[PDB]
């Protein structure tokens, strides 16, 4: 666990740091509303494209993880959407899908899916949950 | 040498949230117009974006709400149509130059207020796809004006106080330096003296401004037509900020762009499909699967879930212990369940029986229960059969008609994988008990006493069945609440622990025998050999069952005491 | 030592709901239709003056299963669709239409100038049957009468009329031949011999059934020219008699409309409304299956407490649910509700009150309207209420303040408060609130394949003293059906008086706390004492708790080591 | 007690008179098939005490069904209650569900060798209602 507002200032200077902006993957780098939460939208890697084209015979446009704090559990919860190239009139078009294994897709809310649950404190966590599975740079 | 002709970066880079279009359909039912409001974050930039990413949600539709310190709101507007046709026949350029004049007509008056953007937009909210297509309007008075420029590193000294003065004042897009050398507002007699203009720029590209550059220097060839001859800044909150030496040259009539490009690179709309929120029925067996997962992945690796939701189980009996075992299997991910029987749903049912309601009275009990099941999770394959399971001890009632239900509850045994046997006395366990030995099924046994019950399992050294050795299993018996949540809980636990590999299983001990009692609140398990004069496993009721088929069922019923005979617990 | 005869009513009616039930059952489909009936002559109640004509949903089967000496009599019913209808009709006009039928059909056939009929209305809202019995009894000519005097010396054909009638079943009447042996009415053999027997309905003394009037009317209209002769009064009873009877005085009189209880001449109510209330029979035999567990098992067990007890259950969850279908199933009519959630399109598969539709609804309203659904007559009200958790800080101060005095307010006017919660610290407030209200509390908390359940009501509270109890654990489904059942069990097993000099009660041993494992399929169980450094309990804090009000509350919940510390357990 | 030995003992009962010539009886009869006999009595005083005692209402009259268990292969005593009231000032009878039933003595109450069904008849029926 860790205090709200200690959470609240940790991500406003990871998301300050641009180390999020400067990600290859990262489409758009956002904070909501509040100051509470950050929105990635990043760039499918090599190997989710893969899996996609593999276990749902779809092609992936672009994921979607934010970083939101349970002020329940006094964690961070991670958050993520999929979304899928597709197309229509010959106008390419995305879709929000909702995978039938989603933890095959992966190497492994009340919208979105999600994953489950000391000043370095977050900047390790995005290391462990996020950098991990995911390429960095 | 060294000059160059100005060339542009598009403006913005559109990323629509969801909940964008969220709030797009609850307006709807709340063409047209209306306001938005997005915040523009100029200090970070994504490293894979050539200008500031505008970004719109739900709260884009108020018009004040709350920025950060250093962030530029920017003024828009959204116009949503009712008809698909009507959106494609839109014409595209003929609308965004409306627009232009639109700004053309408020930069003159302020030159900070040209600046905004457009969405036009289609919801079809039948199957929730929504089109949208965004403009930033740019416009060039004249457009025969072009700007011919070269670098000027001398007033790179002027970078740092626009930087901080343009993060102040987030509502001006443009100032100028006064004769005192300062940074002030945009004045058209200010700037005429002293021939200095510092723009807040968008693009993140070396010595490429945005496209939004034309629309100031297009206010400024009206409010100074004289100027030749200035210096243009263009300002970014990064070390891409540059200084130029100016020139307007010709080569009104005004042109106007800024339409966004695809992904593909090309002038579309985008579309976004939100259909999958619309299936709940999938995301509720996700949710479920999910769930059940946790208690693999999380706590019990080598827990195998995958036998448990293939299993076929029969339920007989719709009474206290089908409702409740029930309830326990499809928790545990079981898909298909069959109940067996004869009732109909009484008035008093519903309190003690926990698939039916007080409207539900009247109704036949296996299919309701099943019915029932789909109520609660509508993927459920459930059926429920109407089918008489005679006693053994007495009389037949209707030979011909029992004899078909005998056929029935056979074949349906041979159907499933996992029996049950709920029924409501010892002297109906009988028959299902037999069959199931015949073909050999695996088979949990819950009795109910009026403080106790029994839980416990026929096998596949053997275990020997409900058979083989107060209140208990009466079929007069009225027991306390409890007793039935607590046999069928157990019911239901025995069995997963069952489906997997072995005597004791990944969730613990797998006994023959249960029971429980309330007044001391206790817990007793035994074991028991398979007994050879036991009326329902012995070889020579097996032998007499398959030699005489229903002609010895029909006599065994009728008259125990023949039963007996055979078993040889008569000499006993 | 003669007389003129006088007659009895021929039947007396009973109608069975099954035949309004019938009655009602062919107004939801499609005049009048035809009624048989199986008259038991050998067997009539003392208490009648006639042979009772008994109704059902068979007397509608054109033909039914007989007794061997039982008479077939033959009807019909008139169903009218408006009460208005029923009433307006002319009485002495109907009956003596039928009368004419009757009459008709007697010249054919003596024997089928005997009937009756049923004119009705049925009102299917409010489940009421009018119903007016009438046999066309038709005296032809009205101004012939009959002149009667005794002739004790026909007795023995008594026997040979008896053994007659009980072989043939759809024959009214016999005569004498030049034999004298028992036949068939003929009118050429009954001028020579003029002996006629009537088969009787009436059971009063030397008064036979008004039905001869029918009989002695086809007689006069076959045999104009026969003035004297005997006739007998049949019965299967001791009291048939003979009858030397003559003639002595076109136009027919037509009587026989029943009698209603009054003896005035009137239709017959049924009220069967109270069939259209099962609202009432499922709550009478639902209590009376509860009655059954005290005087056929327990006979000093206690329901009334448990019926009178108002039960608060803190939660919605999974042990929420089950709790409350124990105890309605108990007997217990009030039942309280408390949560701040929304019911999931998860929620369904381990959540007993909901279903795959409800999602998106307020669970707390939710289960209660459940619970009316399941069992209609209920006190049941949910209630959307936040229990402040300890260790964290305040999300809206104002609200849960609101939500602080909610929950009091509650607790105080509640009798036994449940805590079905999700966390250990979300039961430290309710534990605190019910402590100062002096309310039994009893606790479920669920661990992975374990269960607790434990009563506060010296024994000391949940504070008192691994998955178990925590946000984020999944459980196995079969443990929260455990813990649900064994408080409930604990919590009527509480509501007993102890016997004298032991702990034990009526439905035996009641332990301070049980705490179950599903691995090993076992129970244990333990008893803690009171302390006086526990956070929900010491004086200390209760103390404090009262003068410093919802203060004290806020900071506890946002800095439990100043709770600790006034405690003293830190 | 077997089926058809009840049945033969229902037929006797019944052929006996025994209840025809009791003083409550209004009427006695056997169903459609021979499985039951339908028992249509008079309130005694007794009872009518105590259903204007404790209901405040006029009994009309008391119907006892003698039927057949098959689950439990015993006979089963079924009851029915009426009441007296009226509409238009004419005699309504109507079947009453009693709030207390028990304090009084298909919706029916129910009650919870050669010479059982007159035994069995005599503790299940003549005992409280009287001969
Ligand atoms: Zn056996
Ligand atoms: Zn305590």
């Amino acid at each position: 666990m860790i205090p709200y507002q200690e959470w609240h200032s940790q991500l406003q200077s990871l998301y300050d740091s641009q180390i999020f902006h400067n990600w290859a993957l990262s489409q758009d780098v956002h904070l909501n509303d509040e100051k509470d939460g950050l929105l990635l939208r990043l760039i499918p890697t090599r190997q989710l494209q893969k899996n996609t084209e593999r276990i749902e015979n779809k092609l992936l446009n672009h994921i979607e993880l934010y970083l939101t704090y349970s002020k329940v559990y006094n964690e961070p919860l991670l958050l993520l959407r999929i979304w899928e190239e597709k197309s229509i009139d010959g106008i390419p078009m995305t879709k929000l899908m909702l995978p039938t294994d989603i933890e095959s897709l992966l190497d492994v809310g009340s919208v979105w899916y999600s994953f489950h649950p000391m000043s370095t404190y977050l900047r390790r966590w995005v290391s462990i949950f996020i950098f991990s599975w995911l390429g960095y740079e | 040498s060294s000059e160059r002709v100005l060339s542009y970066a598009p403006a913005f880079k559109s990323f629509l949230d969801t909940s964008f279009f969220q709030e797009l359909s609850r307006l709807k039912l709340d063409s047209t117009s209306q306001p938005l409001t997005v915040n523009l974050d100029l200090h970070n930039i994504p490293k894979s974006a050539d200008q500031v990413p505008l970004f719109l949600t739900n709260r884009s539709f108020e018009k004040h709400n709350n920025k950060r310190t250093n962030e530029v709101p920017l003024q828009g507007s959204i116009f949503n149509f009712n008809v698909l046709d009507e959106f494609k026949n839109l014409d595209k350029q003929l609308f965004l130059h409306q627009r232009a004049l639109e700004c053309w007509e408020d930069g003159i008056k302020d030159i900070n207020k040209c600046v905004s953007f457009v969405i036009i937009s289609f919801a079809d909210l039948k199957k929730y796809r929504f089109y949208y297509w965004l403009g930033v309007p740019c416009f060039q008075r004249p457009s025969s004006t072009v700007l011919h420029v070269r670098p000027e590193p001398s007033l790179k000294g002027l970078f740092s106080k626009c930087q901080k003065w343009f993060d102040v004042n987030y509502s001006k897009w443009v100032c100028i330096l006064d004769a005192d050398d300062e940074i002030v507002n945009y004045d058209k007699s200010i700037i005429r003296k002293t021939k200095v203009l510092a723009i807040r720029d968008t693009s993140t590209m070396e010595n490429v401004p945005s496209a939004l550059t034309k629309n100031f220097l297009s206010v400024l060839q009206y409010d100074v037509p004289d100027l030749i001859d200035f210096k243009l800044l263009i300002i970014r909150q990064n070390e891409g900020s540059f200084a130029l030496n100016a020139t307007f040259a010709s080569i009104p009539d005004m042109k106007v762009s800024g339409w966004e490009r695809n992904v593909q690179g090309k002038l579309a709309p985008r579309v976004v499909d939100l259909s999958s929120l619309l299936d709940p029925l999938k995301i509720a067996d996700q949710s479920v699967d999910l769930n059940l997962k946790l208690m693999k992945w999380r706590i019990l690796p080598d827990l195998n879930l995958d036998i448990i939701k293939n299993t076929k189980v029969l339920l007989l009996g719709a009474g206290t212990l089908g409702c409740y075992v029930s309830r326990a299997l499809i928790a545990w991910g079981v898909r298909k369940i069959t109940f067996v029987d004869n009732g109909t749903v009484s008035y008093s049912n519903p309190v003690r029986q926990a698939l039916y309601n007080f409207e539900d009275a009247g109704k036949p009990k296996a299919e309701l229960a099943a019915a029932s099941l789909k109520r609660i999770f509508p993927l459920m394959d459930a059926t429920g059969v109407k089918l008489s399971i005679p006693m053994i001890g007495h009389k037949l009632v209707n030979e011909e008609a029992q004899h078909k239900d005998f056929d029935r509850l056979r074949a349906l045994i041979k159907e499933h994988d996992i029996i049950f046997l709920l029924v409501d006395s010892r002297e109906s366990r009988w028959l299902p008990s037999l069959l199931s030995n015949i073909e050999n099924k695996t088979v949990i046994n819950a009795a109910l006493g009026f403080d106790s019950y029994l839980v416990m399992r026929h096998g596949n050294k053997q275990l020997g069945c409900y058979f083989c050795h107060r209140t208990l299993d009466q079929m007069c018996t009225v027991t306390r609440p409890g007793v039935a949540m607590m046999a069928s809980s157990l019911a239901v636990e025995l069995m997963t622990s069952l489906l997997q590999t072995k005597e004791t299983t990944v969730l613990g001990d797998i006994p023959h025998q249960i029971r429980g009692f309330l007044h001391n609140f206790s817990i007793l398990k035994l074991e028991t050999p398979a007994y050879e004069h036991c009326p329902a496993c012995s070889p020579k009721v097996i032998e007499a069952f398959t030699d005489l088929g229903w002609e010895f069922v029909k006599k065994a019923l009728e008259h125990p005491l023949y039963l007996e005979e055979i078993s040889g617990l008569s000499v006993i």
